[PDB]
């Protein structure tokens, strides 16, 4: 009678579905094409007490090694300079990812009609809030005990410098929250998470082991706990909208155009900070990323949901024939545009040249040579007045921004992808890499109308950018940004003046 | 002076917009801004680089001036131009349900927003607005999305096609 | 095997020793401190500061933001991922508000998580120490089952009238308090479900299932109004200040508080309850830990802002006039319940007196950093009206 | 320096190869299982067992001991460290009892700093909700001050009688139990004197000095056979077990349980007091720990001993007898107090019915398992008669 | 108002000395001969609450380090094998201190009259215990992920068999609890912890960390937080009796006798564990001792208690005398019944050879002459049928323990002190080893009956006893103990009971 007794999460959790009610009004705030069944339900049977426990004991282990044994180990300090520096770009860009996750899972808290479908939504809500605060941490652990806090400080402003955080706000930002829910979730869910995000942050623990870095195994690795319940939320999006007409009608559209913007960006830039900013290499992504997304999710994970009308992207055999070269393509330019990041960059040393011919043939014949000719004109060296911007003026090789997808590209000089539309409309040139993205801006014009960095930046003098986006360290002279990652010649915001580079609108040369 | 955040062209419209002391002028001058500098409709690209910045500044007078000249009910229900804000929601609407392709359904949200946009209308008729008109103009543009040939989406869409390369 | 496979850069020789040398003499720059240029709201800047402000990727045309330029992917028409355009409010720096209490994730599951677990002790307890025993029957059957139960409902419809918020807000830290005064208010509704599901272990024949709460919900009386007013609150507002300032400042504050204190919290202990009271202390203490949040964002960043005080005061009373009328009527149909209970519980005095201690509490804490001329024995007087 | 002068071997190319030459191909031993030698109590063994159970270095001579040979230094006269001498319980092995909650120092001050945060948090929302407003000023100012202020003493008096256990136990088991009941029933006092601080804090006329509660427990009439229960329980009695089975067997579960329970917890509330059953709710919560291992070390094991079971049961219901009376004498002298409550606060049936929930509890919890007789009826009547 | 309000630790222990009440029994229930103030204050205001929250924050970390970031590194197992057996003793040996430190300290409180006086030995009582749990999970995490599990999952019974335990018994435990309170005060706080055991956890962690071991700093390093509370007990303790007469009369005897009874243990086996036990040196014992003990302890700390009638104990130059050698004497009959204890040994490499002769000069030619003898002769190869203990009789070196202190001593042998005093008292035979020991023995003989091993094993073969007291590995065949720490060529009991060693009371040569 008097025996001791309590009651769980699941005991509660049954009699949630039951909590939502009828009226007039209730329905979603947000413009969609589907409808969420009503009696969806979720995998998890959790309440907010019991999330917050499961949540609080990770916490416990993690902070508790960052702060005692890791901090006396001096793991802050232990990790190859290169990857301290991927660091800063890794961290804070899939922070922002984390971020804005938030907000688009409470989008689709808004869209689910279903009491269980909010919650399992509600669920991630708050995970996303918990990466967004890790994520920061990794940066700010980083900063107070690593050896170049300058970026991992401040790159929540320093970022905007740069050309590559466009594209980051378009497939981790943007992506997740402008546009009908379900293809919100697409991005988010069905493919950022389960093609790259997931895949990615394991990947990344391991890559950061091998090169000193213990720390964002520690975070990363409990991040990783969570996403293995954000895998329902996405699965069960279709489930909720398979059952209307609609569905059949739209999902595998906003699904090609979800993977096709994913991709997009994270096929060039991922195989970059893996290959190009580390010292111990784990796998060539060449072979990473067909494991990733041609088997692993275009092929296993994918062909599960065909009972539910789900198809392989349309474009999936476009993305692959762009894939090979496209990360290198894409170091090129990063390195060439260095001034502008919040970063330190190195050049391939002689044992990389000779993995990279190894892994990539060909490669030391086209890029291999280039890196050589620059580190010729002296790239590294504050003295030589040369930035590889120069080398690309001089050879005729402008640099575009896809209007579309922000991502940077040279068809030109690409040993990749070498195709360029150039469209003019109601007073305003275009510029795209590919025919999925060239469709998006034809048909959605009013979706994409992010100015790029040469449009904001035309008829600017190079120095004068840096200086007003506070792109300098502590001593207010010496730039956050290097074009080698040693200890010494740092270049200052005076080597960078007297080059007197000066931005111009490439695509201006069209008549 | 020709800073990203800070120089002439947004210091010119900052006086501009300290002139604006009547809403009917403030009102009207916004709108007008908004025909002529937002949207891919816009009638030039001139402030590309600061038009979203100078729009935010020139809504904040509208927004004040319409709090002090109008009474707690018509801040809630009429437009800055004495509209009823539940009639043109409804109206343009309707107007979307009849579209009769998603060539006429993107004219028309697209125009909505440049007229209606707050602190024209109201908040939540506006984002109410957003919810209906959006699912329209969704569902017409998403309907057989790949069936039309590139060579043929360009000339519907009207641009000028200066440049193709291909490997 | 015992070393395993896999080499690590910290603890591997000769990894180390290639990571070592290459290696700078000292930090590359001695400003060690992430989020250094923030502008701190206390002496120094927090913990809570530096891993939140400045996350959200707002561009310069959203106040306060530090990027530029449009946004990369927009909603079909062109509504921009954020805007100024969701919401009236309008501001010098949506970056500017601060959670008195300081709270990011991890603090925020801590403590949540202390008290389930001390919740559990506690249940285990006073199961095992039979305090039931003591307990009315009628009040636990009839009122903790059916209308305390039924409350639950109305603390559900709070938590989801912040979902658009948690999508809209314009701003990191507005977004993790919204987040959190949101999370709140679900994990209330959960508890009064748990303590039903608790009396269902240790009381015969006491029926869990939410049918009886809901209904009386769905088609009573005593909370018929009450429902209208969440029903409006969380779907008929598209504004995320006005909903959130609406539900907190307006009321919650009303309504709420009188539901949970002057009702339950308060009568609860004369039928020999001290269960529900456990429960509610918890809802009290998240109340007032989100009345900080509130107060911050609406008073101190909105409602004085430098810039748009004048303004943004206009709004607040506006908003404040435009449901003070429906949380009124809440009130008024909700005066119904005294009417069921046990002759002699309370009388009209103590019910008028516990009336006033929410009016002049909600003057006070939030109609009066407004100027919102209330007029606290008017909206008594309105109220008193539904008493039968 | 950035990497410091100090060099670890862990890290430390040149230290850490060294040592990893020296190591062996696998583990020299796959027992890799801490206190597997010791007796799971339940399925597998448990953590709280493992580093627990035989940290005492008693020697066989000890029941349960498994070291050898006399102890290396004893007392001036030769009185051991540790001895049988102790207590007149005798038992097969010391080591046999085990907490239910299986508490060691880590889950231990895990939970309690739980309660100690939440409990700052509650003050925080109670002061800034104004609930104040709704408790009545006789119940503050009188019985919450003066009476519940005074019982703060007899819970210090049973936490004092917990020290000589702590050094007698004679096994780590037992005095990790032993340890964790008494330092609750330390806290408990601490509690009673924080809502009297609290109290204090909001109340612009409460005074939280412990002069009128504490002469209340030295001079008052009320409190006097529960003062001299508690004096002779923590001063008189030279037995660990006897204190601590005579403590949590038969005192705290007749007086302590009524007062608490029966009295505070279930009046405040009716004098609109949630406050002071914020505190209780604490006590008793761990009052109900304490009983599962108070019930496990004289029952499960003691009691129900393989070899001296007779003989304990005799010994306990023996002390259950001894300390039975002066216990229902504490509750006489308590029943004076009911007196001095509002009229109609409480009729002579409400308290009969709660002296007999006490009592039958404490018949059903305790006195059952030593095959003690007592009578309901006989006892609640000897306290009735204080009224 | 309604302002939020709480209440702190500090609000309440200020009313906490008020706690107490007057009444004829309230008084000690162990006989002493000091009388402790009842107006003594402690220093730190602690409520049991607040005592809970800051130490569940310290476990946090600590136990975070070790189940997350320290297990991932493969903490537990890449440590030198000579540490990972030396912590078999340092944790359970240190472990029974902490343990009967709870019973000591619980004896203190049931002393203090005082209230505020109770509560700091309170604190104390529940901080032992925690100490306890902590030492027991050292030894459990090394038995769960160590190189070689054997003596750390069981040193609790098989610490059992060999002498070294028996003298840490003394100072750790009997000398925790029995005697005078004030005495024990004086072992615990005012010598053990004071002068050694305080020193000692910090030095253990850094020799540790040296050795690989970083399991026992994160451990260790956490127990010292909270022993810097600890210290201003047993200074309390000292100011509780300073008034009483019977101060002035006995508080000096007291603290000489706590003062030799704990050096004549440490000051030996700490050197022993710490340069024999060990690859990696840290520092040299000799400089190490004489900093502890003269500079620290019996310089500053007892200097400043002088105003109390504190005297520094009148054996300290004997203690100084007796040092030097005493480690060193004392390994070679640890190693020579290395088949007793519950962890493998190993002889000094030629690296550190040089390192003792160095530090210690004299030693090759005492010291290391017999190890290299021992080694070439097979002690380390279980064919050779040699164990040290045989050469030891062959050469005529009786090995005795002192009735005492229960250390070991040979002074035929030793290079240290050669003294050896042999009494016979009503049929029983008595050795003891210095002046101040067999003053102990002479004026309380029934305060120390200890047996000693020589006596409880006397005509028993040793593989027998082995084999009874659970001396041996999983296999039931293998030795826990070991003259190598290499991983093959373990003696086995086989190997043991060949050599038909049966043990012998020496002092019986005496007749
Ligand atoms: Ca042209
Ligand atoms: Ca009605
Ligand atoms: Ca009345
Ligand atoms: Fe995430
Ligand atoms: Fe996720
Ligand atoms: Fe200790
Ligand atoms: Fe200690």
């Amino acid at each position: 009678n008097r025996a001791p007794t309590s009651v769980n999460a699941q005991e509660v959790h049954r009699w949630l579905q039951s909590f939502n009610w009828d009226f007039k009004n209730n329905r979603t705030k947000y413009a969609t094409k589907y409808k969420m069944a009503n009696e969806t339900k979720e995998q998890f049977k959790l309440i907010a007490k019991e999330y917050a426990r499961m949540e609080a004991v990770k916490d416990e282990r993690q902070f508790g090694s960052l702060q005692d044994a890791l901090t006396r180990l001096n793991a802050g300090v232990r990790v190859h300079p290169k990857w301290n520096e991927t660091m800063k770009v890794v961290s804070n860009f899939l922070e922002v990812g984390e971020y804005n996750a938030i907000a688009a899972t409470g989008m689709l808290w808004d869209s689910a009609q279903a009491a269980e479908q909010k919650n399992g939504y509600l669920a991630q809500v708050l995970d996303e809030i918990r990466h967004t605060h890790q994520c920061a941490y990794v940066n700010y652990y980083f900063a107070k005990n690593g050896q170049d806090p300058a970026g991992h400080n401040d790159a929540r402003r320093t970022r905007t410098i740069g050309p590559l955080w466009k594209g980051m706000k378009r497939v981790f930002s943007d992506g997740f929250i402008s546009g009908d829910a379900v293809e919100c979730s697409l991005n988010l869910q069905l493919v950022g998470e389960a093609c790259f995000t997931n895949p990615l942050i394991v990947a990344v623990t391991e890559w950061a082991a091998a090169n000193g870095d213990e720390i964002t195994p520690t975070v990363f690795l409990s991040i990783e706990t969570d996403e293995l319940r954000h895998m329902a939320n996405g699965y069960q999006t279709v489930v909720s909208i398979a059952n209307d007409p609609a569905s059949a009608k739209y999902l595998n559209t906003d699904l090609n155009n979800a993977f096709w913007t994913q991709q997009k960006y994270f096929t060039p830039v991922l195989g970059m900070l893996f290959e190009y900013g580390s010292k111990f290499k784990v796998e060539p992504w060449v072979k990473t990323w067909d494991r990733w997304v041609y088997e692993d999710w275009g092929g296993i994970w994918i062909g599960r949901l065909g009972k539910y009308g789900v198809e392989s992207p349309r474009s999936l055999k476009d993305a692959k024939q762009d894939a090979y070269w496209a990360h290198h393509d894409l170091y090129l330019l990063a390195y060439a545009l260095w001034p502008t990041g919040f970063f330190r960059l190195a050049l391939p040393d002689q044992e990389e040249m000779e993995w990279f011919e190894a892994n990539y043939p060909g490669w030391y014949d086209h890029y291999g040579k280039i890196y050589e000719e620059w580190r010729a004109r002296g790239c590294e060296d504050p003295s030589s007045g040369f930035i590889p911007l120069m080398w690309f003026i001089e050879n005729n090789h402008p640099i575009y921004i896809d209007r579309v997808s922000q991502v940077p590209f040279c068809p030109s000089l690409a040993k990749g992808a070498s195709t360029l539309r150039v469209h003019e409309y109601n007073g305003e040139m275009h510029t795209f890499s590919d025919q999925w993205g060239e469709r998006m801006w034809l048909a959605e014009p009013e979706r994409y109308e992010c100015q790029n960095i040469f449009e904001q930046y035309e008829g600017r003098e190079l120095s004068e950018v840096i200086a007003e986006l506070h792109g300098l360290r502590s001593d207010g002279k010496t730039l956050i940004a290097q074009p080698h990652v040693r200890g010494d010649k740092l270049w200052t915001l005076d080597d960078i003046k007297r080059l007197n580079c000066v931005f111009k609108n490439p695509v201006k040369a069209f008549n | 002076k020709l800073g990203i955040h800070s120089n002439d062209t947004r210091d010119a419209w900052v006086n501009k917009i300290a002139q604006l002391n009547t809403l009917e002028k403030a009102a009207e001058m916004l709108k007008q801004f908004r025909m002529d500098h937002t949207t891919p409709f816009r009638n030039s690209y001139e402030l590309d680089n600061d038009y979203l910045w100078i729009e935010a500044k020139l809504e904040e007078k509208v927004a004040v001036l319409k709090a002090r000249a109008f009474n707690e009910v018509d801040f809630r229900h009429k437009t800055a131009f004495g509209e009823d804000a539940k009639s043109v929601l409804d109206g343009t609407v309707a107007k979307m349900n009849a579209a009769k392709d998603k060539w006429e359904a993107e004219k028309i949200h697209i125009g909505f927003r440049q007229a209606y946009k707050p602190p024209i209308m109201p908040v939540n008729y506006f984002l109410d607005g957003e919810r209906q008109l959006g699912t329209r103009l969704m569902e017409l543009r998403n309907l057989n999305y790949y069936d039309t040939p590139l060579e043929e989406l360009r000339k519907q869409r009207g641009v000028r096609v200066v440049h193709l390369q291909s490997p | 095997s015992m070393l395993g496979e896999r080499r690590r850069g910290l603890t591997d020789p000769e990894m180390a020793a290639v990571i070592l040398k290459a290696l700078p003499e000292a930090p590359l720059d001695g400003n060690n401190k992430m989020g250094y240029f923030v502008t701190p709201r206390w002496k120094r800047l927090t913990e809570y500061e530096a891993l939140t402000v400045y996350a959200q990727p707002n561009a310069d045309w959203i106040a306060g933001g530090l990027d530029w330029g449009d946004w990369t992917q927009k909603f079909h028409g062109g509504r921009p991922s954020w805007g100024n355009e969701t919401t009236e409010l309008r501001t010098v720096d949506w970056f500017k508000h601060r959670d008195p209490l300081r709270r990011w994730h991890a603090p925020y599951v801590k403590d949540k998580a202390e008290e389930w677990r001390y919740t559990d002790r506690f249940l285990q307890g006073y199961s095992a120490d039979g305090q039931i025993r003591a307990m009315n029957p009628t009040w636990r059957d009839e009122f903790i089952n059916r209308y305390w139960g039924a409350f639950l409902f109305n603390e559900y419809g709070l938590f989801n009238a912040h979902s658009q918020g948690a999508r809209e807000a314009l701003s990191d830290v507005t977004r993790v308090s919204l987040a959190f005064w949101g999370f709140d208010k679900i994990d209330i509704a959960q508890m009064i479900q748990l303590e039903r599901g608790f009396l269902a272990k240790i009381v015969p024949g006491f029926d869990e299932s939410t049918a009886v709460p809901k209904a009386e919900w769905t088609n009573g009386e005593v909370y018929k109004s009450a429902r209208l007013a969440v029903e409006g609150l969380w779907q008929e507002v598209f504004d995320w200040n006005e909903s959130a300032f609406s539900v907190h400042a307006v009321y919650d504050a009303l309504f709420g508080q009188f539901v949970r204190r002057e009702f339950f919290q308060r009568l609860a202990p004369r039928f020999g309850d001290n269960l529900t009271p456990f429960f509610i202390n918890q809802a009290q203490t998240y109340f007032q830990i989100a009345k900080q949040g509130v107060q911050d964002l609406y008073y101190n960043c909105l409602g004085d802002d430098p810039e748009f005080s004048d303004y943004n005061r206009t709004v607040m009373r506006n908003w404040t006039g435009k449901w003070l009328e429906p949380t009124i009527a809440a009130l008024r149909d909700f005066m119904g319940l005294f009417a069921k209970l046990p002759a002699g519980t309370t009388d009209k005095e103590e019910i008028t007196a516990s009336l006033y201690r929410v009016v002049d509490d909600w003057i006070e804490d939030y109609a009066s950093r407004i100027d919102f001329k209330a007029d606290r024995d008017q909206i008594v007087k309105a109220v008193l009206a539904g008493l039968k």
